[PDB]
């Protein structure tokens, strides 16, 4: 981490990091996989709260 | 903005945003260094003096 980055770069960051440990969704020729590894790690901002 | 690409067959294999201008992490067991003097070109403005 630097002291330029942005809060999205990090979520991203973070996302790539998990998925190369190879926790993430199964290739199952689908979008599902595309779907489910875009929804692993979030933040919730002012205009998105449930 | 660095990209790095094989120098004979042409993979892909990273592109950053930095700005300690230190590409790491990206070549495993290495860290590389390149000065910011590399890419600018500078003027001078006597209408405002800068």
């Amino acid at each position: 981490l630097e002291g330029d980055d942005t809060v999205s770069e990090f979520e991203t960051k973070l996302s790539s990091a998990i998925l190369e440990l190879g926790m993430g969704a199964t290739a199952g020729t689908s979008d599902e996989a595309a779907t489910v590894n875009s929804n692993l790690v979030n933040y919730v901002s002012t205009g998105d709260v449930t | 903005t660095i990209k790095v690409t094989d120098a004979h067959t042409g993979k892909f294999i990273g592109s950053d945003s930095v700005n300690d201008s230190t590409l790491r992490g990206v070549i495993q067991g290495v860290d590389v260094k390149i000065d910011s003097d590399v890419g600018v070109s500078i003027s001078w403005n006597s209408t405002k003096k800068t």
